[PDB]
């Protein structure tokens, strides 16, 4: 009957391209009120908390600490970016409840975010992460990619 | 002779990190042993150096003021072998251990 | 209602997509290692790459068959392999 | 220590008869060499006989032949015939187009 | 038995300390 | 049953390169825990004395220990002597 927004958890995702890389950290939100809505059926209130709203709280790339054109798609901008958003999780008070990393693509990025995340720059934020998955997006067929490059 | 013998065994650093140019990329530091010999080098060095700074014009002298302070507890050398130490302790894990 | 509040967590993991792996606090760095081995056993990075860009039906082909002689061909490499180890044990 | 890795001590069965080589680190190398799947048949329906496309509609049982993403698993892996990994593979697939694999 | 035990009982001790090595990485 | 898997006559039967286990030397293990003591219960510390003792033993004479550094594998001398015969090539 009152919107009740509170954060259950946080995702942490990586999109680690061959050119760049993207890190989102988002706030899975729900609304505590839900259930105490009029009109709700069983199925509705399943299907509300099966896929709960998410909001963007960080959004980084390698970009935006300086890194510039071919440097963007390196190990050692994409080690920086990891640690900057470690960094931005801890200065917004965003570090109290779990989190969950979701990691895309396998650039050169993805190996620089694990060891930025297992190691020193990731001390406090590998001790609220719960679930670590991957969420590569392949084609069963689907549109036909560009032809091969002859070089 | 004792007394040297036992400030050698105690100012020499067991290992110390040496950098290897191993591939193209960034050399590794990687902790390596020492033997008796070469721990001995690396004590008489840092005495010789703590000697050299003392007063007298005789290089015995200097020694032998140098040699019984080490004897009696007292030396700047011992500085050195804690930081060799601590870099070694820190650069554990780029051991290859075969 | 609590009926649709108390049955949310197996239905939460029940439509998993086997991607995911329980980070174990103790070693984080073994989770990961175990996620590497899903994609691997799963031959998600080696498909991604095949997806970038398009082949030819026949080199397609091509390459399948070439691909299955070379898999084939060392599993008959080993089978001779190992009876030269148990013949030179006997003695042969 | 009085602790030793279970990797590297072997437990003999009782009612079991033993050489004095099964207490070597060779009897433990030689029981991973030749560790093998063989129980499978025993307890794998699809090597029993059965007609794997009768089980279509019985995603449980199908579960058991792909891998953690649902990619069905090569014929080298589940070891059965050509004919009941050919009517494996079209169980699955017609399961998955019904909705409940 | 006492002669394959005592071959055994070396190796054991040799493995359970490389690993303890080699797992502190 | 389990499909055998036979190769066609062949030039040679070799492996491009051997495995070899190549024992850990003592000296640095030794050395490897010794770190790893100090780490813990700090440089120095008393916990750590016969690690020390036995570092220094390891190491007096030579810094790696005086060990049998060489191991080489003969598997490609047997494979060439024994090939001909239980290839399983019909006769001539
Ligand atoms: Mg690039
Ligand atoms: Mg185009």
């Amino acid at each position: 009957y009152k919107p009740k927004e509170e954060v259950v958890k946080y995702i942490l995702h990586g999109k680690f391209t061959k050119n760049n890389t993207h890190l989102t950290f988002s706030s899975v939100v729900e609304d505590k009120n839900f259930h105490k809505n009029k009109g709700l059926t069983y199925n509705d209130t399943m299907l509300y908390y099966l896929n709960l709203p998410q909001k963007v709280k960080i959004s980084l790339s390698t970009g935006c600490l300086g890194f510039r054109k071919a440097a963007r798609g390196e190990y050692e901008a994409a080690f920086q970016t990891s640690g900057r958003m470690f960094e931005l999780i801890k200065e917004k008070n965003m570090l109290n409840k779990d989190i969950e990393v979701v990691m895309d693509d396998f650039g050169k990025g993805r190996a620089a975010f694990i060891s930025a995340l297992v190691g020193k720059e990731g001390a406090s934020v590998v001790k609220k992460v719960v679930k670590i998955s991957d969420a590569t997006k392949l084609k069963f067929g689907g549109v036909r990619s560009p032809k091969m490059r002859r070089l | 002779i004792q007394a040297l013998e036992k400030s050698l065994d105690e100012l020499a650093p067991l290992m110390m990190t040496k950098t290897f140019n191993t591939g193209v990329a960034k050399a590794s530091v990687i902790p390596v042993p020492l033997n008796k010999r070469q721990r001995n080098r690396i004590a008489w060095n840092w005495i010789v150096q703590s000697a050299n700074q003392r007063v007298s014009s005789d290089f015995a002298v200097r020694l032998g003021e140098e040699l019984t302070a080490i004897a009696k507890g007292t030396s700047s050398a011992f500085e050195k072998r804690d930081q060799i130490h601590k870099t070694a302790i820190a650069h554990r894990a780029y051991i290859q251990l075969k | 209602a609590e009926i649709a509040r108390s049955s949310v967590e197996n239905a939460q993991m029940r439509f998993n997509s086997g991607k995911s792996i329980i980070v174990n606090k103790n070693n984080p760095a073994e989770s990961f290692k175990r996620l590497n081995r899903i994609m691997f056993e799963n031959n998600i990075p080696g498909d991604k790459r095949s997806q970038r860009f398009y082949m030819k039906p026949g080199k397609v082909a091509e390459l399948k068959r070439s691909q299955r002689h070379r898999k084939e061909f060392m599993m008959g490499f080993k089978r001779l392999i190992e009876i030269v180890k148990d013949a030179k044990r006997k003695g042969y | 220590t009085k602790k030793i890795d279970q990797s590297l001590s072997k437990k003999l069965p009782k009612g079991t008869i033993y050489d004095p080589f099964d207490f070597s680190m060779g009897r433990i190398h030689l029981d991973r060499k030749y560790q093998a799947n063989k129980n499978s048949n025993r307890n794998d329906i699809m090597k029993s006989g059965a007609n794997p496309l009768e089980f279509y509609a019985r995603p449980r049982i199908l579960s058991r032949y792909v891998t953690s993403t649902g990619r069905i698993q090569h014929r080298d892996i589940t070891g059965l015939s050509a004919k009941n990994q050919r009517r494996l593979s079209k169980a699955i697939r017609r399961c998955q187009a019904i909705g409940l694999m | 038995e006492q002669e394959v035990l005592d071959v055994w009982e070396k190796k054991v001790v040799e493995e359970t300390e490389l690993m303890a090595a080699r797992t502190s990485n | 049953k389990p499909p055998v898997y036979r190769l066609p006559p062949l030039p040679r039967l070799k492996v491009k390169k051997p495995i070899i286990r190549q024992e850990a030397n003592k000296c640095l293990v030794l050395m490897s825990n010794l770190l790893q003591c100090w780490s813990s219960y700090g440089h120095m510390s008393p916990k750590c004395a016969g690690l020390v003792t036995e570092l220094k033993s390891c190491t007096s004479e030579s810094a790696l220990g005086k060990r049998n550094n060489v191991q080489k594998s003969n598997i490609n001398y047997h494979a060439a002597r024994l090939y001909d015969r239980i290839n399983g090539k019909p006769h001539d």
